[PDB]
């Protein structure tokens, strides 16, 4: 925003927003898998108790 | 005098304040396009060489 005109900076800014945003989406998906695996372990632990 | 194509002259600029408005004054500068920066934002940037 300090070097490029607003007519063209939209293209530059757009290709970077999606990339950062897409990286967050991957991280959330990984947590869901890990949470699912832990939930299975907890049920096994509860049965043991 | 301007030198030939194969003998382009290289010039040094250092330690001075640059105003690009005086560049815009001359009429026949009908070919003025820049890649790395927007032409209208040259008045609030600093360079090293």
């Amino acid at each position: 925003f300090s070097r490029l005109d607003k007519v063209e900076a939209e293209v530059q800014i757009d290709r970077l927003i999606t990339g950062r945003l897409q990286s967050l989406q991957t991280y959330v998906t990984q947590q869901l898998i890990r949470a699912a695996e832990i939930r299975a372990s907890a049920n096994l632990a509860a049965t043991k108790m | 005098r301007f030198a030939s194509v194969y003998a382009w002259n290289r010039k040094r600029i250092s330690n001075c304040v640059a105003d690009y408005s005086v560049l815009y004054n001359l009429a026949p500068f009908f070919t003025f396009k820049c890649y790395g920066v927007s032409p209208t934002k040259l008045n609030d940037l600093c360079f090293t060489n």
